[PDB]
This record gives structure tokens, sequence and C-alpha cells, in this order.
């Protein structure tokens, strides 16, 4: 059979312009066709028949394949651009549908933003249940990497914690969430609660007691 | 209104088996072939084969063929997909898609997948179903907090609104966090006016629970 490969990952300036390859064997005489993805999504046929696009796809999105190599490329690339690009061909030969492995878009060069920091005590609901949580709620940053630490009475806190990885909200921008979980007394035994959020070098800090 | 409709999430546990479906509309079923891709958690994307919906002859991918088994009912456009004898690596999301024009034809007229289902999620987990505790995160305080916290549940989905349906904007709905115990949890919460009753409509249909909460400040 046959293999289609692609690079991982491919990086692009913003209004400047990301060529995606597509590397198989005789490939130039098979017809590819482009897919992406964004996160939790279904994929998105963007170019077919090695250079036809589907109705309402813009004329910056154009395609090649010719040799041992089709390639995908993309004009004034934006920050709406970032996904992941599947590659794929029908190889006869095994008459067999195969997709590419794959290729990471970035555009690096948006606006850096602040964690919003919000934070919930424990209910008495839950509290007379004889438990104790608090939820820590990071949203709309920018870049994706966002670090959280607990503090009880200005020392840090490790269990209990449990942090959620960095999603990605409708606005392109990030949104993460920590949970800390304690015993009642641990909660009535400490003056206050902290949530603090570390982001490019600057942090955001809220606090909550009983 | 070209549409693929896959059914809901489903949870099996190893050594199972699961049917899924997926209902074609808006355009003549017969036209063409359903395909079905296989997207594990963080991977990519990898064909299973397909299905011609005249006929009802099938193709598989090497890696699938045998313990997957593709079939179809023309009375009502949909294709199913069963997944034999389960195991953990199984887990993942299942998409049907439309492509390749009938009939057969010496050289495949196909180009490419152009309309896709929205994906089936399949777990595979001995873990049993649990309903969620849902408790209320009053305010505190211009913009006010307020929220709700669905806790310790199992298993994925769980689908909350506000009020109803009516109260949507300002409702941000995070993504949940996996926790030691092998339980979800996650939050709603809705940036409000400081200056109406508000409840939480939490549903989650895999345990048959659907509790309401209502938030009121201490």
């Amino acid at each position: 059979q046959s293999v289609l490969t692609q690079p991982p990952s491919v990086s692009v300036a913003p209004g400047q312009t990301a060529r995606i390859t597509c590397g198989g064997n005789n490939i130039g005489s098979k017809s590819v066709h482009w897919y992406q993805q964004k996160p939790g999504q279904a994929p998105v046929l963007v170019v077919y028949d090695d250079s036809d696009r589907p109705s309402g796809i813009p004329e910056r999105f154009s395609g090649s394949n010719s040799g041992n190599t089709a390639t995908l490329t993309i004009s004034r690339v934006e920050a709406g651009d970032e996904a992941d690009y599947y590659c794929q061909v029908w190889d006869s030969s095994s008459d067999h549908v195969v997709f590419g492995g794959g290729t990471k878009l970035t555009v690096l060069g948006q606006p850096k933003a602040a964690p919003s920091v919000t934070l919930f005590p424990p209910s008495s609901e839950e509290l007379q249940a004889n438990k104790a949580t608090l939820v820590c709620l990071i949203s709309d940053f920018y870049p994706g990497a966002v670090t959280v630490a607990w503090k009880a009475d200005s020392s840090p806190v490790k269990a209990g914690v449990e942090t959620t990885t960095p999603s990605k909200q409708s606005n392109n921008k990030y949104a993460a969430s920590s949970y800390l979980s304690l015993t009642p007394e641990q909660w009535k035994s400490h003056r206050s609660y902290s949530c603090q959020v570390t982001h490019e070098g600057s942090t955001v800090e809220k606090t909550v007691a009983p | 209104q070209v549409q693929l409709v896959q059914s809901g999430a489903e949870v099996k546990k190893p050594g199972a088996s699961v049917k899924v479906s997926c209902k074609a509309s808006g355009y003549t079923f017969t036209d063409y072939y359903i395909h079905w891709v296989r997207q594990a958690p963080g991977q990519g994307l990898e064909w299973m084969g397909w299905i011609h919906p005249n006929s009802g002859g099938t193709n598989y991918a090497q890696k699938f063929q045998g313990w997957v088994t593709m079939t179809r009912d023309t009375s009502i456009s949909t294709a199913y997909m069963e997944l034999s004898r389960l195991r953990s690596d199984d887990t993942a999301v299942y998409y049907c898609a439309r492509g390749g024009l009938e009939p057969r034809s010496v050289d495949y007229y196909y180009y490419g997948m152009d309309v896709w289902g929205q994906g089936t999620t399949v777990t595979v987990s001995s873990a049993s179903t649990k309903g969620p505790s849902v408790f209320p995160l009053a305010p505190s305080s211009g913009t006010a907090a307020l929220g709700c916290l669905v806790k310790d549940y199992f298993p994925e989905p769980v689908t909350v609104s506000w009020n109803s349906g009516a109260l949507t904007s300002g409702v941000h709905t995070f993504p949940a966090v996996l926790q030691s115990s092998g339980l979800y949890s996650l939050s709603s919460v809705v940036t409000v006016p400081s200056s109406q009753t508000y409840i939480c409509n939490v549903n989650h249909k895999p345990s048959n629970t659907k509790v309401d909460k209502r938030v009121e400040p201490k």
C-alpha cells in the first residue's frame, strides 16, 4: 500500500503565506484532498481533486500536486486558520483511502491577553454533605500557556488540585480551570484560600474565605 | 440541508460491542458511498472503510477489517457501524462521512469527503455510570458571579443550560477536568448585572439524572 506523509507542524506570521505539503509516491498522479479540523469539530474539506475548492472556500486556499508532493497553499493566513490539516488520496492499488498524518498550523503574532480569574467557595449544601470544593476558573487569555498556584494562608497547597489543560473558546483565546478539594475542616481552619495564575510573567490572584 | 446526523455517546465494557448510526438527509442516500473515520483522542484520522448504500457492498481498512461491520437501511437513509469485542484502545470519536459517487466505475468517482457527521464518542470503560451532585455557587460581588458546580460524575457528557434556555449570553460552560477518582467535573457560570430567580438546568442522560438548582446569594 501507499502512505502519505506531512510535516507535523508549520508556522507562519499573520498575513504571510503557508505551504503545507503532502508527500507520497507518485502522488502527482493520484488526486489529493485536504481537510481542516479545529478542536472538537468535524473535518472540513477545503480542497479536493488536486486544486478544486468547495463552494464557500476562498481563493486564498489553493493547491497543487506534482511528482512526489502535493501542496496546500493558504495565502494571507489569519488567526482563524489555525487547525490541523490532513491530506488524503484514494489509492487504487490497495483500493483503500489513506490519510496524511496531519499538520499543525500556528499563526504566531497574536496579541497578548491576560487571564480573567474567578473563584468560588464551598456551598453549605456541600459542607452539610460533609464535603468542600473550591473552583478557580481562568478565562480569556493568549497565549495558551498558564500556570496555576493554590494558596492557603500564604502557604502552597498541592493535594486536591486538579487543573484542566488550556482549552480553546469561541473567541480564539484560551480557558482553563482548577479545582480544589478539601475536608470541611481545612476550609474552616484557614483564614482564606487563594488561586493565583501566572501568564507571561505577570500574576493574577483572587482570594476567598469562609 | 445536506446532512449526516450520528447517534449519541456510548459507554461499553471491554469485550462488549456497539452499533453507531448515521442518518443522511438532503440528498439521495444511494448517490454516494458512506465512509467511516476513527479519531482517538489527540490522534489523527483513520479510514475504517465504506459501504454502498445501494448494494450494501463493503470495503475495510486492514486495521479494522473483521471486527468491524458496516451495514445500512435505505428506507431511512441510515448507515450503521458495529464494533465487536471492544477494548480500551477503541475509545474514540467515530465519524461517518459521505464521499464517492455511484455507480462503481472503473475509476473511483471520489472527490474527497464533502459532508461529515458530527462524530459519535465511544468510550470503553468498566466503570459504573454515576450521577453528579450539583451544588450552588452563589455570587459575592457591577457584574456578578453565580454558577453551578457539577461534581463527580460518570460519564461524559453532560448538558447544562440556564433557566430553561432563557439565559444564554453570559453563560460560559467550561470543558471538564478528569479527577483522580475517574469521575469528571465541570462548572457553568453566568456573569450578570449586579442590580430574577437564576436556575441552572443540569442533565446527565447516561445516569438518567436531571437536577434543577436555584442559585441565591448568601
